[PDB]
């Protein structure tokens, strides 16, 4: 079904617009392993992240064609869809580079 | 896009 095209260490955040604050995705602070999964049958991509500790899925987001991926800093990247704003606070610049490369590749071939 | 988080 789906192939992982990258793995990156990041704390996954979502933006609480009513309170103007970032909050941990899934409700629990800490780092996750964040994949981009490619579904080859229909050429779709998804961001799926799981907490290192307890394997909880904290993000499971489609990547639509035309997404604006904002590399705010070398270690915090973010994007939005029609409901939520997502942020990734990467564990290193290398993790940020790996993930942005895969994301940019996804956006090119979509 | 919102500013990046803090400590």
């Amino acid at each position: 079904s789906e192939q992982s095209i990258c793995q990156a260490r990041a704390a996954v955040m979502v933006y609480d617009d009513a309170n103007k604050k970032w909050v941990p995705a899934g409700g629990s602070t800490g780092f996750s392993r964040v994949h981009i999964y490619h579904h080859t049958g229909n050429n779709t991509f998804r961001v799926v992240g799981r907490k290192i500790q307890d394997h909880q899925v904290v993000i499971n987001c489609a990547i639509p064609k035309g997404l604006k991926y904002n590399q705010a800093t070398q270690t915090f990247h973010q994007w939005r869809d029609a409901r939520q704003v997502y942020g990734l606070n990467f564990g290193s610049k290398e993790d940020a580079n790996v993930f942005a490369s895969a994301m940019m590749h996804a956006l090119e071939v979509l | 896009x919102p500013p990046p988080p803090t400590e």
